[PDB]
C-alpha cells in the first residue's frame, strides 16, 4: 500500500530522484565525510540523483518481487520506469568502481539493499548509523 | 594505508574523477601554485586536463565541471567566439571578441576550451545546379566582413555561412526560360555584362 | 509544510537571496569579524546575495531530496530555479576557494550543510555559535 | 512589521535620509566630540544626510536578509532603493577613510551594524553610551 | 506633535526668526552681558534674528532626523526652509568667528545644539544658568 | 602562523580579490601613501590595479569595485568623455570634457579608466552602395565640429558617427532615374557642378 501515484508527483523533469523512508540528513552527513565535495558542485549534485534514482528502482524491485514479478525497463508506469533506466545506464559509465571507493558495497545492487535497510550490514563497514541515527 | 601523526591532521578523503575518451576537466587554482604540466597558474585561473583515465586533482585544484568534444560532420561546423588572447590548437592568434568557424578538415572532434565561447552549430549552406544565393555582408580577403555589399553565389556549390555573413533571401533559384519567355530587368548602377563576344 | 509561494513573494528582482529559520543577525557578526569589509561595499553585498541564494538552493535540495527525488536547474516553481542556478553559477568564478578562507567548509556542499544545521559541527571549528546564539 | 510607507512619507526631496529606534540626541552629542563642526557648516549636514541614508539602507537590509533575499539597487519600493543608493555612491568618494578617523568601525558595512545595535561593541572602542544611554 | 502650521503663523516678512520652548529672557540678559550694544542697534537686531533663525533651523533638523531622513534647502513647508536658510548664507559671512567670541561653542552647530539642550554643558563654560534659571 | 605580542594588536583579517583576465580593480587611498608600484597617492586618489590573480590590498588602499573592460568588434565603438587632464594608453593628452571614440584599430579590450566617462557604445553607420546620408556639424581636419555646416556622405562605405555629428534624415537612398523620368531641383546658393566636361 506504498503511494504510487505520489511518486509521480515528485517525478523530476530529466528522469532522475518520506515516500522512500530513509534517513536523509544522516546520509548526506555520512557522504559529506567521504569527500564528495572533491567532485565538483556539478558532479556531486548529478552521483546525489544518481543514488537517490537507484533507490527509487530499487524500491520499485522491491515492490515487484515480494509478488514475484538497469534491465528494470506494470503498463500503467512503464514509462517512468523506461527513463529512469535510460537515465540511469547512460551516467553509470561515468563512474566506474564507485560504490567500494564510497564505501557502500561491492556493486549497485550490493548498495542499495544496505542502505534500503532489507540486509544486514557488517561491523567492519561503517553504514551502522543510517538506520540507527533515524532511531534516534 | 595510512599510519597518523601527532602533528599532521587528516582534512578530508579526495576521490578521483574519469576523464573518458574526448572529454576534458575544468578546473581552477585555488591560490598560486604550479599544475601538473608544471605551469604557474594564478588564484582563479582555469585550465582543461586531457589525460584519459581517473584524474585525481591536487589540493589547490578544484574541479568545476567535465567538457566534452563536439563532433564535426561534414554537414556542421563551429562558431566560436574568443574570450581573450591565446593561440589555439591549430596555433593562430585570436583576440578578444574575434569570432571565426572550425570545420572536419581542422579536426573530427573539438573540446571547447575555457578561452572559447560556442555561439552554435552551423550546417552546410548548400546550393544545387539550379540553385543561387546572395550572400549579404561577404568576407573579404582580409577576414573582414565587407558591410553594405553583397556577392551572388550561384551553382552546384556547398559553403559555410561564416560570422557576419547572412543569405539575404534564402536559397534561390535560377530563371530558366523558354524561347516563349522573356524577362524585363532595370539597371541600377552602370554595368558591364558580356555573356557573349559583345558588351 | 515550508512556506513555497511566500519565498516567490520576497523573491529579488535580479535571482538573489522566517522561511529560512537561521540566526541572520548572529550570522551577519560572525562574518564581521572575518574580514568582509576589505572586499568593497559593492563587493560584500554581492557575496551577502550568493551565501543567501546558495542558502536557499540547500533548503530546496534538501526540501526535494526528503522525497527521494549548480546542477539543480516541480514544475512550477521550475523558473525560479533556472535563474537562480544562473545567477550562482555566473558569480561564483569571481571567488575561488572562499569557503576555506572565509572558514565555512571545503566547499559550498560542505558549508550549507553545517549552516543550514542537519550535519555536525566540530570543535576545532568556530561555527558553534550560529546554532546556539540562537538557543540564547 | 515594520513601518514601510511611513518610511516613504518621510522621505526627503533628493534621496537622504521612531521609524529607526535609535538614540538620535545621543548620537549627535557622541560627533559633536570628534570634531564635526571642523568641516563647515555645509559639510556637516551632507555627512549627517550620508550617514542617516546608510542607517536606512542597513536597516532595510536586514529586514531584507532576515527572510533570506551601495549594491543594494520588492518591486513597489525599487525606486526609492535606487535613488537612495545612487545619492549614496556619488558623496561616498569625497570622504575616504572616513569612519575610522569618525571612530566608528573599519568601513560602513562595520559601522551601521554597529550603531544598529545587533553586532558587539568592544571595550576598546567608545561606542558603548549610543545604546545605553537610551536606557537611562 | 510639536507645533508645525503655528510656527508658520509667525513668520516673519522677510525670513527670520513657547513653540521653542527656551529661556528667552535669560538668553537676553546672558547676551546684554557679553556686549551686544558695541555692535551697534541695527546690527544687534541683526544677530538676534540671525541666531533665532539658526535656532528655529536646529529644531527643525532635530524634528527630523528623529525619523532619520546651511545646507537644508516634507514638500508643503519646502518654501519657508528654502527662503530660511538663503536667509542665513547671506549674512553669516558679515560675522567670522562669531560664536567663540560671544561664547557659545565652536561653530553654529556647536552651539545650537548646546542651546537647545539636547547636549551637556562643561563647567569650564559659562552657558550652566540658561536652561536651570527656568528650572527657578 | 601569527605569535601574538604585548604591544602589537591585531585589527582585522584582511581578505584579497580575484582579478580574473579583462579585469581590473579600483582602489582609493584613505591616506597619503604610495602604491605597489611605488608611485605617490593623496587621499581620496583612486587608480587601477591590472594584474591577474589574487589581489591583497594593503593598509591604506580600499577595493570599491571590480572593473571589466570591454568588447570592441568592427561594428562598435565607444564614446568616452574625459573627467580631467591625462595621457590614455595611446599616450595623447586629454582635457576636461574632451570626448573621442575607441575603435578595434586601437584595442580588442579597453578596461574604463577612472579619468574616462563611458557615455555609450556607437554601432557603425554603414551605406550601400545605393544608399547616401548628410552628416550634420561634421569635424574638421582640426578635430572640432564645424557647427552649422553639413557634408553629404554616398556610397559603399562604413564609418562611426564621430561625438558631435548627427545624420540630419537617417540612411537615405539615392536617385536613380530611367529615361522617361526627370527631377526639378533649385539652387540655393551660387554653385558649380560639373559632372560632364561642361559646367
Amino acid at each position: 500500500a506504498v503511494p504510487w501515484t505520489e511518486l509521480l508527483s515528485l517525478q523530476t523533469e530529466d528522469g532522475f530522484w518520506l515516500i522512500l523512508n530513509l534517513n536523509t540528513n544522516g546520509l548526506h552527513s555520512f557522504l559529506k565525510q567521504k569527500g564528495i565535495q572533491s567532485l565538483g558542485v556539478k558532479g556531486r549534485e548529478c552521483l546525489l540523483d544518481l543514488i537517490a534514482t537507484m533507490l527509487v528502482l530499487q524500491f520499485i524491485r522491491t515492490r515487484l518481487e515480494k509478488e514475484g514479478i538497469m534491465k528494470m525497463d506494470i503498463p500503467w508506469a512503464f514509462e517512468a520506469i523506461k527513463q529512469a533506466s535510460e537515465w540511469v545506464r547512460r551516467t553509470e559509465g561515468q563512474y566506474p568502481s564507485i560504490c567500494p571507493r564510497l564505501e557502500l558495497g561491492n556493486d549497485w545492487d550490493s548498495a542499495t539493499k544496505q542502505l534500503l535497510g532489507l540486509q544486514p550490514i557488517s561491523t567492519v563497514s561503517p553504514l551502522h548509523r543510517v538506520l540507527h541515527y533515524s532511531q534516534g | 594505508t595510512y599510519i597518523p601523526r601527532k602533528e599532521v591532521e587528516v582534512v578530508e578523503i579526495i576521490q578521483a574523477t574519469i576523464i573518458r575518451q574526448n572529454q576534458a576537466l575544468r578546473l581552477r587554482a585555488r591560490k598560486e601554485c604550479w599544475d601538473r604540466d608544471g605551469k604557474e597558474r594564478v588564484t582563479g585561473e582555469e585550465w582543461l586536463v586531457t589525460t584519459v583515465g581517473a584524474y585525481l586533482p591536487a589540493v589547490f585544484e578544484e574541479v568545476l565541471d567535465l567538457v566534452d568534444a563536439v563532433i564535426l560532420t561534414e554537414k556542421t561546423a563551429l562558431h566560436l567566439r574568443a574570450r581573450r588572447n591565446f593561440r589555439d590548437f591549430r596555433g593562430v592568434s585570436r583576440r578578444t571578441g574575434e569570432e571565426w568557424l572550425v570545420t572536419v578538415q581542422d579536426t573530427e572532434a573539438h573540446v571547447p576550451d575555457v578561452h572559447e565561447e560556442v555561439l552554435g552549430v552551423v550546417p552546410i549552406t548548400t546550393l544545387g545546379p539550379h540553385n543561387y544565393c546572395v550572400i549579404l555582408d561577404p568576407v573579404g580577403p582580409d577576414g573582414k566582413n565587407q558591410l553594405g555589399q553583397k556577392r551572388v553565389v550561384k551553382g552546384e556549390k556547398s559553403f559555410f555561412l561564416q560570422p557576419g555573413e547572412q543569405l539575404e533571401q534564402g536559397i534561390q533559384d535560377v530563371y530558366v526560360l523558354s524561347e516563349q519567355q522573356g524577362l524585363l530587368l532595370r539597371a541600377l548602377q552602370p554595368l558591364e555584362e558580356g555573356e557573349d563576344e559583345e558588351k
